[PDB]
C-alpha cells in the first residue's frame, strides 16, 4: 500500500 | 389481436405525502420542504427512495443546492454514498460539505473515484486527509484463492486500481518524479494487455495516457537550460536512455530534444546547397584511412581529436564499408583468375586483402554481443543478419583450409563430386556476398527521404507471412494432390534428350514426378515459367491429361486471382494506419542510431579495429515548475468547453441574498 502526499 | 401491457416488476408505491414532499424538494422550495420535514418530525419516510432510486439527499445533490443540503444533513442519516455521488458531479462546496440500489460498485473508494474524475482539486482535498490506495501484486496464494472466489470481481477491482493510477492528476501530486513513474507504469501497463487478453483495449488506453502525459509535461520547458537538467538527471543524458529503453517514442521526439540532439551530433560542422554537402562527405571519407591512423598514433592530437566527432565517425565507418563492398566487386570480376583445375588453390591476393575487413567484422560483432548480453543480441533484427553472414564467412574460410589440406594434386572440373568442398566454398561465397550487399538498408535511416519509407516496410512485414502460411499450406495441397495423380508415368534422365530431366530443361519434362519436383514446378508458376505441355503423357490417356490439366488451372485461379489480390488488399489497409506514426517511429530509429556514434568504445573503423545531492535540488525545482504550468494550461484548453460563467452569476445572486439575510 502507498500513503497519497502532495509534495485572515 | 392484441398485446396486454402491464409491470411486470412492480416497485412499492409511495405516498401522496412522501410524493409532495419529493416534488417539493426538486422543486427548490425551501419554505415547503422545511414545513414538510418539520411536520414529519412531530407528526411522523425522510429515507424514501423515488423509483428512480435517489433518495431526497441525492435528489439535493443534483440540484446543486447547499441550504436543503445542510437542512437534512442535519435532521436525517444514512449518509450512504452521498459522498460518491458528490465526487461524480464534481462540486467542490458539496464534496467539502460531506467531508466536514446503488450505482457504484462496491469495491469503489472516494479516492479511487476522485482520481477517475481526474480532478486535480477534488484529488487535494482528499490526500490531505492522509488516505491510501492499495498497491496491486503482479501471483501468490492470496491472489489464486480470489480468483477461484469470484473471477469478475477481481479482475474489476484490479482494472479499477490501474484506472485510478494513472490519472495524470494523481501522479502530479504525489509521485516524487512523475515522469519516471510515468514510463515505469506505462510499460507495466502495456505489459499487461498481452496477459489480460479480454480487456487489452482499457490496458492500452492507459499506457497511452501515461506516455501522452509524460510527453505534456516535457512539452512545459521554457529555457535550454531546464532541459539540459530534464534529460541529464540520473537516478551523458541518462534519461533519454531511460526512455529510449521503455519505448516512449513519442517523449522522444520532441522538436526540442530532437534540436539538443542535432547540435551534439553535427559538432564541429555550423550551418550544416546539398552539391557541397556530398562534396564535403566524399572528401571527408576519401581521407579516413589517414585520421584512423592520426587517431592510433596520437589521440591527444588534434587529427586524433577529430576523428571523435560522431559525424565524422559515421562518415568513415560508410566509407570503410564502402572499400570493403568495392574491393568485393573486384573478385566478382575475377581479375587474377584461377586455373579452375586445381582441386585446392591458394588463395588469390584480392582474398588476402579482404581477410582484414571478415576478422574486424566478428571482433566487433563478438565484442558488442559480449558487452550487451544474449537478450540485447537477440532483439537487434540487424545482429541476427550479421551473425549468419560471419558465420557463412567463417565456414567459407574453413572449407578453403579443409580443401587445401586434402587435395594436393589438379583435375578437371568434370570429374569431381557434386559435395567437393571447393564448390561448396565457392557457393557460401557467393551467397555472403549478396548477403553483405544487402546490410546497406541500415543506412537508410539517416536519410529523410529513405528512411520513412525503411521503417514502414519493417513495419508490414508481419502479415506478409501471415500470408504466406496459408499459401504454403494451400501449395502443399495441390502438390500433393499432382504428384499422387502425376508419379506412375517417371522416366530416366537417359530417355530425354540431352539427357536433362526436369523442368530446368530446354523442353520441360517430369515436371510432376516427385514432390521436390512438383513442390519446384508449382513455385515457379506463379511467376508464369512453367510451360502448358508438361501436363501431357507418352501413353496419351486422355482422362488423366485433362484432370491434370484442370488441377493446374484450379491452382493457378486460386493462387493468382484471389490470394494475390487479397494480399494487396490487406496491405493497403495495413499501410493506412502506420502512416499516420511513419515520422514518430523513423525519429525514435534516427535518434538510436545516432546514439551508437556517442561513445568513445568502437571509434577505430573495421579493418584498423585489428590493429550528487546537487543534481537531486536543481531536477526538483524544474519538476516543481513543470508540474505548476500543467495544471494551468490544460484547464484554460478545458475553457474551449466553459460558459458555466452565468451559472456562478446566480451563485453571486445567492451570495447578495445571504448578505440581505
Ligand atoms: C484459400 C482458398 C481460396 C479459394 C478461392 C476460390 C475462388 C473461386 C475459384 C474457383 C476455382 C475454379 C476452378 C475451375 C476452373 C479452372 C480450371 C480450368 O479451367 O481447367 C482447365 C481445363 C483444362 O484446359 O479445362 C476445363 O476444365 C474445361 C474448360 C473450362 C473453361 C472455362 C473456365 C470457367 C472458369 C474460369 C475462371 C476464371 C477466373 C479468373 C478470371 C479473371
Ligand atoms: C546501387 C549501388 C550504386 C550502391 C548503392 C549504395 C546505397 C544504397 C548507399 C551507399 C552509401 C549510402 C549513403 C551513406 C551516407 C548517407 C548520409 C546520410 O546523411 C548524413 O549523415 C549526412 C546529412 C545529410 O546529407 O542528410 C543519409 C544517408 C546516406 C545518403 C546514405 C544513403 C544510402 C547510400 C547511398
Ligand atoms: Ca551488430
Ligand atoms: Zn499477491
Amino acid at each position: 500500500v502507498m500513503a497519497l502526499k502532495d509534495v485572515l | 389481436d392484441r398485446i396486454p401491457l402491464q409491470i411486470v416488476r412492480a416497485e412499492t408505491e409511495l405516498s401522496a405525502e412522501e410524493k409532495a414532499f419529493l416534488n417539493a424538494v426538486e422543486k427548490g422550495d425551501y419554505a415547503t420542504v422545511k414545513q414538510a420535514l418539520q411536520e414529519a418530525e412531530i407528526y411522523y419516510n425522510i429515507n424514501c427512495m423515488d423509483p428512480l432510486g435517489r433518495s431526497a439527499l441525492l435528489i439535493a445533490i443534483e440540484n446543486e443546492n447547499l441550504e436543503i443540503m445542510e437542512l437534512l444533513l442535519n435532521h436525517s442519516v444514512y449518509v450512504g454514498d452521498a459522498l460518491l455521488y458528490a465526487i461524480r458531479k464534481e462540486v467542490v462546496g458539496a464534496v467539502e460539505l460531506l467531508l466536514s440500489f446503488s450505482e457504484f460498485t462496491p469495491d469503489i473508494t472516494p479516492i479511487m473515484l476522485a482520481a477517475h474524475t481526474n480532478n486535480y482539486e477534488i484529488i487535494k482535498l482528499l490526500v490531505q486527509k492522509r488516505v491510501t490506495i492499495p498497491r496491486p501484486h503482479q501471483n501468490c496464494v492470496e491472489c489464486v484463492s480470489s480468483s477461484e472466489v469470484d473471477s469478475l470481481r477481481h479482475s474489476r477491482s484490479r482494472l479499477n486500481i490501474y484506472k485510478a493510477l494513472a490519472s495524470p492528476s494523481l501522479i502530479a501530486l504525489s509521485s516524487e518524479d512523475p515522469i519516471l513513474t510515468a514510463f515505469r507504469l506505462g510499460w507495466e501497463l502495456k505489459e499487461l494487455s498481452k496477459v489480460e487478453n479480454e480487456f487489452k483495449a482499457e490496458y492500452e488506453e492507459l499506457s497511452q495516457q501515461c506516455k501522452l502525459f509524460a510527453k505534456d509535461l516535457l512539452d512545459q520547458a521554457r529555457s535550454s537550460r531546464e532541459l539540459e537538467i530534464i534529460l541529464n538527471h540520473r537516478d551523458d543524458l541518462a534519461k533519454l536512455k531511460v526512455a529510449i529503453k521503455y519505448h516512449q517514442k513519442e517523449f522522444v521526439a520532441q522538436p526540442n530534444c530532437q534540436q539538443l540532439l542535432a547540435t551534439l551530433w553535427y559538432d564541429g560542422f555550423p550551418g550544416w546547397h546539398w552539391v557541397v554537402k556530398l562534396l564535403t562527405c566524399m572528401t571527408i571519407g576519401f581521407l579516413f584511412p589517414m585520421l584512423s591512423i592520426a587517431y592510433l598514433i596520437s589521440p591527444r592530437s588534434n587529427l586524433g581529436l577529430f576523428i571523435k566527432k560522431p559525424f565524422i565517425k559515421f562518415i568513415c565507418h560508410t566509407a570503410s564499408y564502402l572499400t570493403f563492398l568495392f574491393m568485393l566487386l573486384l573478385a566478382s570480376q575475377h581479375i587474377v583468375r584461377t586455373d579452375l583445375h586445381v582441386q585446392g588453390p591458394p588463395p588469390t591476393v584480392v582474398e588476402w586483402m579482404i581477410l582484414p575487413w571478415v576478422l574486424g567484422f566478428i571482433w566487433g560483432e563478438i565484442k558488442e554481443m559480449w558487452d550487451g548480453g544474449f537478450t540485447e543480441y537477440i532483439h537487434d533484427w540487424w545482429n541476427l543478419m550479421d551473425f549468419a553472414m560471419n558465420s557463412l564467412y567463417l565456414a567459407t574460410i574453413s572449407l578453403k583450409i579443409v580443401a587445401y589440406v586434402k587435395y594436393n594434386g589438379s583435375r578437371p572440373r568434370e570429374e569431381w563430386e557434386m559435395w567437393h568442398p571447393t564448390l561448396i566454398a565457392e557457393a557460401l561465397f557467393a551467397i555472403s556476398n549478396i548477403l553483405s550487399s544487402l546490410r546497406l538498408i541500415s543506412l537508410f535511416t539517416a536519410n529523410s527521404h529513405l528512411g520513412p519509407l525503411q521503417i514502414s516496410l519493417g513495419r508490414m512485414l508481419l502479415d506478409i507471412l501471415k500470408f504466406l502460411f496459408i499459401y504454403c499450406l494451400v501449395l502443399l495441397a495441390f502438390a500433393n494432390g499432382l504428384n499422387q495423380l502425376y508419379f506412375y508415368y517417371e522416366t530416366r534422365a537417359i530417355d530425354e534428350p540431352n539427357n536433362c530431366k526436369g523442368i530446368r530443361c530446354e523442353k520441360q519434362n517430369n515436371a510432376f514426378s516427385t514432390l521436390f519436383e512438383t513442390l519446384q514446378s508449382l513455385f515457379w508458376s506463379v511467376f508464369g515459367l512453367l510451360n502448358l505441355y508438361v501436363t501431357n503423357v507418352k501413353a496419351r490417356h486422355e482422362f488423366t491429361e485433362f484432370v491434370g490439366a484442370t488441377m493446374f488451372g484450379t491452382y493457378n485461379v486460386i493462387s493468382l486471382v484471389v490470394l494475390l489480390n487479397m494480399l494487396i488488399a490487406m496491405m493497403n489497409n495495413s499501410y493506412q494506419l502506420i502512416a499516420d506514426h511513419a515520422d514518430i517511429e523513423w525519429k525514435f530509429a534516427r535518434t538510436k542510431l545516432w546514439m551508437s556514434y556517442f561513445d568513445e568504445g568502437g571509434t577505430l573503423p573495421p579493418p584498423f579495429n585489428i590493429i550528487s545531492l546537487i543534481q537531486n535540488q536543481h531536477y526538483q525545482e524544474v519538476i516543481r515548475n513543470l508540474v505548476k504550468r500543467y495544471v494551468a494550461a490544460m484547464i484554460r484548453n478545458s475553457k474551449t468547453h466553459e460558459g458555466l460563467t452565468e451559472e456562478n452569476f446566480k451563485e453571486l445572486k445567492q451570495d447578495i441574498s445571504s448578505f440581505r439575510y
